[PDB]
């Protein structure tokens, strides 16, 4: 047991698109959307 | 937006001739009800004003704003036009 050392330091090698590429691994995990019935409120 | 001025009745005559005066381009006119513009409280008392003073008249139909039906909870709605793209 340790508690001397800073244990988040993954964060030092995130770069430009490591959200957006989590999102996009985060894609095949979802249910379907809801959807409002039309394309867009302007249809 | 102000509608204190459609509170009341108005008599009018029609509108006859103006014409620029040839010294200083002032608009001249002969007619001598051009300017007379009489108010009454309801469209009977403006009649029987015409009426006994032998003018011939028009009575208009007082046009009154049709209430609405106003929600401001529609900008947002899930799935009809009414939502709003901007505020």
């Amino acid at each position: 047991f340790d508690n001397t050392t800073y244990k988040n330091l993954q964060h030092h090698d995130y770069s430009t698109y490591t959200f957006l590429d989590l999102n996009l691994d985060l894609s095949k995990f979802r249910m379907p959307q809801p959807s409002s019935g039309r394309e867009s409120p302007r249809h | 937006s102000g509608v204190n001025n459609t509170k009341k009745w108005k008599m009018e005559f029609d509108t006859r001739e103006r014409w620029e005066n040839p010294l200083m381009g002032w608009a001249s006119t002969a007619d001598p009800l051009s300017n007379l513009v009489l108010t009454f409280s309801t469209k009977e008392d403006a009649v029987a004003f015409a009426e006994k003073n032998g003018w011939s008249y028009d009575v208009e139909e007082r046009k009154v704003p049709k209430p609405k039906s106003k929600s401001y909870g529609a900008n947002f709605s899930w799935n009809k036009r009414t939502r709003v793209s901007t505020k």
